């Protein structure tokens, strides 16, 4: 009863790289 | 009086300088585009696009 | 080129859920 959607949150914020460099 | 060859060396620092740019991000339209509060609705697609 | 890196973000925020309960 303590285990990953915080956990879930916490691991995988992952999948995010561009938040683009573009203007 | 005659003279001699002159030679020299020099040396040229670097510099340091970041231009940096922020653009936000909205609250309330958080889920469209994510599906946790996304509705198996058809209004909830449109508003997501 | 729409496709998932900011819908990346979007789903998977998933494998984070303690953010610990304890001080």
């Amino acid at each position: 009863m303590s285990v990953q959607i915080g956990n879930g949150l916490l691991m995988v914020v992952a999948p995010g790289t561009l938040t683009v460099g573009s203007a | 009086p005659a003279d001699q060859p002159v030679h020299n060396y020099m040396i040229k620092r670097l510099d340091r300088r970041s231009l940096n740019a922020a653009f936000s991000i909205a609250v309330e339209a958080l889920g469209l585009i994510s599906g946790e509060n996304l509705d198996g609705t058809h209004i909830s697609s449109a508003m997501r696009l």
